[PDB]
Parts: C-alpha cells; sequence; structure tokens
RNA sequence: GAAACUGCGAAUGGCUCAUUAAAUCAGUUAUCGUUUAUUUGAUAGUUCCUUUACUACAUGGAUAUCUGUGGUAAUUCUAGAG
RNA sequence: UUCAUAAUAACUUUUCGAAUCGCAUGGCCUUGUGCUGGCGAUGGUUCAUUCAAAUUUCUGCCCUAUCAACUUUCGAUGGUAGGAUAGUGGCCUACCAUGGUUUCAACGGGUAACGGGGAAUAAGGGUUCGAUUCCGGAGAGGGAGCCUGAGAAACGGCUACCA
C-alpha cells in the first residue's frame, strides 16, 4: 500500500506506493512500535531500518498505540490521547479508531526510517529541509550552539530577511528570558516590596502593643481604690 | 422675518467629556424644519465651534411649526469631537467616513465558516489540490 | 439555578435607583463589590441618571475609561462598580466631589461637597474579629476592612477612616442620644438620635429614634449608621436635613416656593 | 497584526409549561451547618539546615499552531515528520 | 460554642510563599557603568466582603371519601457508630429499638394544576383566571450517566440505551 516514510534528522518526507503483496506481508501481524528490515520490504531499501509509528485504516481511522487488535474498535478518548483534536476544555468523545496490529484493511503506513542503507531515494535521504524556527528562549540558545553564562546572546540569532519587491527588511525572534535592565529592575522592586511591607506591618504591630500597654496601665489606676 | 431664533435651555458643561451639551430650543414661523448644518452654522459662531464641533440632535417639531427641541453637544475640541462623538453622528455631519461594510448575515455566514477549519486555510487548500487526484 | 445571575431587567431592577420603567429590557447590575446588590448605587446609573453628566451607556463608559472619576482614593475603570452609600465620588475635572448620602424619600441624593470634608469615609462596623498572626482586625459594613483597631472600638459602631491611607482617625461608639442615620425601608434617610436599644435574644435589635423634630420612628439596627453628637453630625446632611416632613408639609412647601 | 496556544466566557440570557398538590412557591427564619471563580478590601524580613572553603538569582529543563507527507466518499475526523 | 484566636507535640506521595508583562527612567559617586527607585497591568495564600449557592424554621395550596386506613421485606420512625458530602441530616451502611401519619382528612385517585406577583370583574363581602412581559421553579425527544469548571448532573458538552 502507501507507506509514508520519513527521515527525522534530514527531515524529509515521502509517499511511496506498493502494489506487490510479497513486499506487504513483511508489515503484517506486527505491532505499532516495532523495528523494521528494508530488504524485504523492498529491493531499493536494502540495509535500511525502519521504526514503524502510526498509520491509517481504509475508511480513514488512524491507527492508536497501545489498542492492540487487528480490528477497529469504538473508543472514548479526552485531552492528552491522540487521533482527537477537542473542541472544549474538557471533555471526552467516543470516536472510532484502529488497532495498533497491522493486518490487510490499511491504506497507509507511517513509516520513520532510523539507519541508512545502500541506494538513496530521489531526494528523502539526499535532499535536506532546513528548521524552520531557532531556538527562542535563552537557555535553548545556548543549547543549540554551547557557549556558557559569559558569552550572552544577541550574537548568535537567526534574523530572517524579507523582501516585498523592491525594499528588502529585516525580521528577528524575541528572545523571552534575559539578562535584561528592565526583568533586574522588577525583581529588586519586587524584593524591595517584600520587605517593605513586612516591616511597615513589623512597626504597627508596635504601635498596637504599645497602644495596648497604654490601655492596660488605665485599666489598673480605676481597679485600685476600694 | 422668518427670525430663524436659536435658543440654548440648560446648559451644561461638561470637564469630562470637554463639551458643553444642551437643550436647543428653536423658533420656527412660516418654515417646516431647520436642518441640522444650518443650526450648527448658527451655534458654530453663538459659541464659537465651527460646525464640525458643533453637534445637534434629537428635534420633532411640536405642531404646526413653531418650535423645535433640539440636544446640541459642542466639544472643546474637533480632534475630542471625533474620539468622544459616536460614528454614525459624525458621519452626519460628514467629518468621518461611512464604514464599508458588508450584510450583518454575510459577515455571519463567513464567521461560521472559520468556525468549521482549524486555524488557517492554506493548509486546507493544499489539501484539496492534492484530493483533485483522488 | 446553575449559577450566579449576570444581568438585571429592567423591572426587577431596584427602586431607589430612579430608573425609567422604558428605556431598555435591561438595568445595570452591580457588580459585587463594597455593597449590597438591591443597596448600592452603580456608577452608569450615577454619572447619567442623575448629574446628568452623560447621555448614554458610551458616553459613561468614555468618561470612566479616561480614568479621571474615583471612588475612595483608588481610581475604578468598571461601569457597574456598586457605588453604595457614603461612597466619595471625586472627579478630578470639574472637581465636583460628592458623597453618596440618601434623600429623606429614599433616593440617593446628589450632594455636592467640598475637597476638605471630601476626604474621610465615615464607616459602619459590621465585626470585631481576630485573624491570622492573631491579630485582631475591623469590618466595615460599608465594603472594607481595616487591620488594627483601638480595643475600644465595638460592633456597630462609626468610623471615620482617612481613605488618603485607609487607616482609623476617629470612631463614634454607639450610645443612646447620638445623631443616628437612617441607611434602610421605611425609614432610609431620615436622621435623629436614637433613646433606646432594645438588647434583644436573637430577633433582631430595634432603636426607637426621636429626630429634631420630635417625632419617634423605629428601625433595625442593622438600617442604622452613626453620625455623631448631638449637634455634630461628622458628615454634611443634604438639602431637608434628614427630618422628613408630613406630605402636606411637603405640598405646602412645595405651592409657597414658587420663585420664578 | 491572520492563525493558534494560554487565559477567561460559554452555567447569564433566551424559549417553554410537560411534569409537579405541602413539592414547588410566598412571606418569614436560620447557616454556632456549609462551599463561594469574580468585586472590593486586607494580608508572608524567619523558604536555608551544622550556619569559613558553599547554592545559576546581573536568572533553570523537555512539549504544542505553521513548513512538508498523507489517508478517508464524506464531518468543526486527523496520523507521521521536523 | 469545643467560636474567633494563640500554645506544645507531631503530621503530610510538604498546599502556598511571583524563575510574570507595559510605559516612564531620576538621585549620588568608593567614576564602578555602581547602588537603587515610580506608576500600573497580571497573579497568588488565607481572612473578611459581595454575587450567589445549597440546605433550613414556621405558616399558607384545587378537586376527590365512589380513597379509611397508610408507611417498614428492598428506610418507614428513632437511636448509636460509621460512610458519604462543601457541610447537616435514613442522605446510604452496620446494629439495636418499634415507631411515625391520620376524620383538626393521613394515604391514595384526579387536575383539561407550573407556583406567586397579579387579571377580569365597578357597593360590602366576593367569584373565577393567572401558559404570558417580574420573581421563583422545573425542562430541553425520553430515561439515564458523567467529564471540565467557582458554578452544570449543562443538552447550541460529551456517554450510552429506547423512541
Ligand atoms: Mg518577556
Ligand atoms: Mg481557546
Ligand atoms: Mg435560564
Ligand atoms: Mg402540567
Ligand atoms: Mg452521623
Ligand atoms: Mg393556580
Ligand atoms: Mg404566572
Ligand atoms: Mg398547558
Ligand atoms: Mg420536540
Ligand atoms: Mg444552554
Ligand atoms: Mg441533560
Amino acid at each position: 500500500m502507501k507507506l509514508n516514510i520519513s527521515y527525522p534528522i534530514n527531515g524529509t518526507q515521502k509517499c511511496i506506493e506498493i502494489d506487490d503483496e510479497h513486499r506487504v506481508r513483511v508489515f503484517y501481524d506486527k505491532r505499532i512500535g516495532q523495528e523494521v528490515d528494508g530488504e524485504s520490504v523492498g529491493d531499493e531499501f536494502k540495509g535500511y531500518v525502519f521504526k514503524i509509528a502510526g498509520g491509517n485504516d481504509k475508511q480513514g481511522f488512524p491507527m492508536k498505540q497501545g489498542v492492540l487488535l487487528p480490528t477497529r474498535v469504538k473508543l472514548l478518548l479526552a485531552k492528552g490521547h491522540s487521533c482527537y483534536r477537542p473542541r472544549r476544555n474538557g471533555e471526552r468523545k467516543r470516536k472510532s479508531v484502529r488497532g495498533a496490529i497491522v493486518g490487510p484493511d490499511l491504506a497507509v503506513l507511517a513509516l520513520i526510517i532510523t539507519k541508512k542503507g545502500e541506494q538513496e531515494i530521489e531526494g528523502i535521504t539526499n535532499d535536506t529541509v532546513p528548521k524552520r524556527l531557532g531556538p527562542k528562549r535563552a537557555n535553548n540558545i545556548r543549547k543549540f550552539f554551547g557557549l556558557t553564562k559569559e558569552d550572552d546572546v544577541r550574537d548568535y540569532v537567526i534574523r530572517r530577511e524579507v523582501t516585498k519587491g523592491d525594499k528588502s527588511y529585516t525580521k528577528a525572534p524575541k528572545i523571552q528570558r534575559l539578562v535584561t535592565p528592565q526583568r533586574l529592575q522588577r525583581k529588586r522592586q519586587q524584593k524591595s516590596l517584600k520587605i517593605k511591607n513586612a516591616q511597615a506591618q513589623r512597626e504597627a504591630a508596635a504601635e498596637y502593643a504599645q497602644l495596648l500597654a497604654k490601655r492596660l496601665s488605665e485599666r489598673k489606676a480605676e481597679k485600685a481604690e476600694v | 422675518s422668518d427670525a430663524i431664533t436659536i435658543r440654548t435651555r440648560k446648559v451644561i458643561s461638561n470637564p469630562l467629556l470637554a463639551r458643553k451639551q444642551f437643550v436647543v430650543d428653536v423658533l420656527h414661523p412660516n418654515r417646516a424644519n431647520v436642518s441640522k448644518d444650518e443650526l450648527r452654522e448658527k451655534l458654530a459662531e453663538a459659541y464659537k465651534a465651527e460646525k464640525d464641533a458643533v453637534s445637534v440632535f434629537g428635534f420633532r417639531t411640536q405642531y404646526g411649526g413653531g418650535k423645535s427641541t433640539g440636544f446640541g453637544l459642542v466639544y472643546n475640541s474637533v480632534a475630542d469631537a471625533k474620539k468622544f462623538e459616536p460614528a454614525y453622528r459624525l458621519v452626519r455631519y460628514g467629518l468621518a467616513e461611512k464604514v464599508e461594510k458588508a450584510s450583518r448575515q454575510q459577515r455571519k455566514q463567513r464567521k461560521n465558516r472559520g468556525k468549521k477549519i482549524f486555524g488557517t486555510g492554506k493548509s486546507i487548500a493544499k489539501k484539496a489540490a492534492r484530493r483533485n487526484a483522488d | 439555578a446553575r449559577g450566579p445571575k449576570k444581568h438585571l431587567k429592567r423591572l426587577a431592577a431596584p427602586h431607589h435607583w430612579m430608573l425609567d420603567k422604558l428605556s431598555g429590557c435591561y438595568a445595570p447590575r452591580p457588580s459585587a463589590g463594597p455593597h449590597k446588590l438591591r443597596e448600592s448605587l452603580p456608577l452608569i446609573v450615577f454619572l447619567r441618571n442623575r448629574l446628568k453628566y452623560a447621555l448614554n451607556g458610551r458616553e459613561v463608559k468614555a468618561i470612566l475609561m479616561q480614568r479621571h472619576v474615583k471612588v475612595d482614593g483608588k481610581v475604578r475603570t468598571d461601569t457597574t462598580f456598586p457605588a453604595g452609600f457614603m461612597d466619595v465620588i471625586t472627579l478630578e475635572a470639574t472637581n465636583e466631589n460628592f458623597r453618596l448620602v440618601y434623600d429623606v424619600k429614599g433616593r440617593f441624593a446628589v450632594h455636592r461637597i467640598t475637597d476638605e470634608e471630601a476626604s474621610y469615609k465615615l464607616a459602619k462596623v459590621k465585626k470585631v474579629q481576630l485573624g491570622k498572626k492573631g491579630i485582631p482586625y475591623v469590618v466595615t459594613h460599608d465594603g472594607r476592612t481595616i487591620r488594627y483597631p483601638d480595643p475600644n472600638i465595638k460592633v456597630n459602631d462609626t468610623v471615620k477612616v482617612d481613605l488618603a491611607t485607609g487607616t482609623i482617625t476617629d470612631f463614634i461608639k454607639f450610645d443612646t442620644g447620638k445623631l443616628v442615620y437612617v441607611t434602610g425601608g421605611r425609614n432610609l434617610g431620615r436622621v435623629g438620635t436614637i433613646v433606646h436599644r432594645e438588647r434583644h435574644e436573637g430577633g433582631f435589635d430595634l432603636v426607637h429614634i426621636k429626630d429634631s423634630l420630635e417625632n419617634t420612628f423605629v428601625t433595625r439596627l442593622n438600617n442604622v449608621f452613626v453620625i455623631g453628637e448631638p449637634g455634630r453630625p461628622w458628615i454634611s446632611l443634604p438639602k431637608g436635613k434628614g427630618i422628613k416632613l408630613t406630605i402636606s408639609e411637603e405640598r405646602d412647601r412645595r405651592r409657597a416656593q414658587h420663585g420664578l
């Protein structure tokens, strides 16, 4: 059938159509979350190693990992799960699903190619598509290069340069989380507030104690008479 | 003479809204209604404002002409008038343009259509394009 | 049922709003705040239906949003924020400071007040309690909760609150023969002196109150807010001064004061 | 400044009178018998752990919209990939 | 009041005590780019406050005796103790007791009964009528069951089953 093959490191996708039943029979009775060889699956794929994750049955009910059965099963699903994007904050729904094990009823098998082989397929392994985004967090940025605290951000930011037609202009990421003046100032202010309020409270308490003392004494001046 | 005589009953000055509001009493004799523009013009020299800063509404003649009772606000600044007036009045005056908007029903339909797709429609269009081979 | 009511149909609307029977399916429900729904007064009603400073809801909103209106020191941007009894409504432009204090008929009065007096909110006391870290605190019937009150402040006592900071300047004890203002029900908006408080087990404390006109009336202690000593109320009282006249007298006043 | 995440909101309103005869409901009680987002107020020098060779605090970890690949006749169905 | 609170003992798959944003951006020099600082948004712990919410006292309903006994196995009434709940309670469970309601109409049966506020009716008393502009209450085809959330047993939210 249709094999949805993908390289993650190279970051590239393809759909390969297979009609030969002998090529299909490698996938029968296999559960999703398993490791597939290259050579039996195809003559083009030799030395290659797949990991199998996800698919799609005919009639369009997606393969969910951890159902078991080679069948279609109605299932009650909510947030955190696959095959369901909820339309309300915390709402279940009983959809239908196709079991994690593979038989004849499938239209697509989603396959991830984990280890290379001999023959490179057209442009899936040959040509690469780069990352859409760069790191947004400062820590993340640091991770991308390996710089340590002293080196600072700003220096290594992936700026995009876009053209309207004649005018060429720049777009840059807002690097959230930084050793910026404003943040520091805010922190200082917070600290001050924490101290100041406490101080005020202490003062108030002292004053009230004093007041109480100035009532107790008064009480004692009236009591001693008879 | 037709007199055209203007009067300003109950002058309330709003330092909140930066405008003088009042009930216009207007004397017609032998003339049906008065037209807002003329009234504004008259006020613009009575209070010193210029037609723009004057805003008169309400009216409707009493009976057999004679009298008309409106509501005139006179704004301290024209900018202020622009930013404190509801837009319909501005449009009437001629200051602001009528907001070129489609029918309510159409808008609602569009909204509903938007609801029936998740996120951006570019992806959906692309998918449709591939579904032509199906 | 099914959860908190959001609206308020323009009828079920409290009558002391002095709202119109017409002009709208709804009235403005005041939000939660320092006062009870039925005995507050939302600002949309105030800046429109009384002062006539605005002329519709949008206008009111605009006025609020420029942030010139102030209720009791703090700003307020809410359209329907409950300005109840004793609320000081200061507007920086106009310099028209108000203190919301009832008329003799019941309805809230446009009491226009000097920038020297409009500074302190007098406030009745709902509760005297002891909170956390063993600290005693007072509750004002009129919304606020004051940390550290003088040990000689008890329940149902009125309190001059700074409002400039939010502490106690002075207080009036609940005593017989002390000027008192009525804030509830039928006698609402009258002023007087208090002759008796009936100690009464459980079923409400009552106050027989003579006014200046030597005409008694009796109300519940919840409906009564102390105002000062005889001769000296801490608040300026409205035109009418909380004495209230019989219908005939009122009629006479109306038809004698014809000055065109 | 589309989208989408996060927050809120969707429990109000609006419709109707089928139930339902001390039930609802009205007035009056009470909550010293309770939960209460919100509004308004108030509210954390003490978080450490043997406390001279010590702890990023001029700040620490991975996930989801779009880019590409699909499926299914379809529908606020969505798998895999970065 | 065993309340509010404070105190000693421990307690906890140690709840919370800010790894939040915007526009301002000045005083003093140990001349570091230093120490700091304002207004406001959000949050967040309890405590009030309010919007409420449950429950809850008393008193009051239309016919029907061609309805005189009803209620208790499987909660009827109460007790103790639990469990549950936001919290009280036969709310459910264990065990014990035998109550409770009734001709001053219980329980049934009806209703072409949603309940008030009110409407018509023009002496006085009254009759009928209130689906309906306000206040409650139910209900979203019927029965169920629940998820999220402060708040639904939600129906322009699910989950069956029956129609
Ligand atoms: Mg930031
Ligand atoms: Mg959302
Ligand atoms: Mg409703
Ligand atoms: Mg019925
Ligand atoms: Mg018990
Ligand atoms: Mg009836
Ligand atoms: Mg009715
Ligand atoms: Mg009917
Ligand atoms: Mg139907
Ligand atoms: Mg609904
Ligand atoms: Mg339901």
